[PDB]
């Protein structure tokens, strides 16, 4: 077969990699954005709190 | 700086307790003086046993 043989392998692989990453790879790294942003926000709040 | 600010506020706080205590202590000392001067005046006013 010239071109048509790849149609089944990629469809299964994409759906697996997205659901697998969504449950075991993506969540641990994105939490750090909520944290890093809060490290600065707590520092900015401390400046207003000390003056008050 | 926030931790150092709590210590500095702690100096103004203890100074306010001490200064307020001295203001009331001086008032009681002044009150005692007024009564003692009134007793010496009232004792001296007794010249009336001869003067009048």
């Amino acid at each position: 077969m010239n071109i048509n043989a790849t149609l089944i392998g990629q469809s299964v692989a994409f759906f697996i990699f997205v659901l697998f990453c969504m449950k075991f790879v993506w969540p641990p790294v994105i939490a750090a954005l909520q944290e890093r942003q809060k490290k600065i926000a707590d520092g900015l709040d401390a400046a207003n709190r000390a003056a008050r | 700086d926030l931790e150092l600010a709590h210590e500095k506020a702690g100096q103004q706080l203890r100074e306010a307790k001490a200064q307020a205590a001295e203001i009331v202590e001086q008032a009681k000392k002044r009150a005692n003086q007024i009564v003692d001067e009134a007793r010496d005046q009232a004792r001296t006013e007794g010249e009336r046993l001869k003067a009048q």
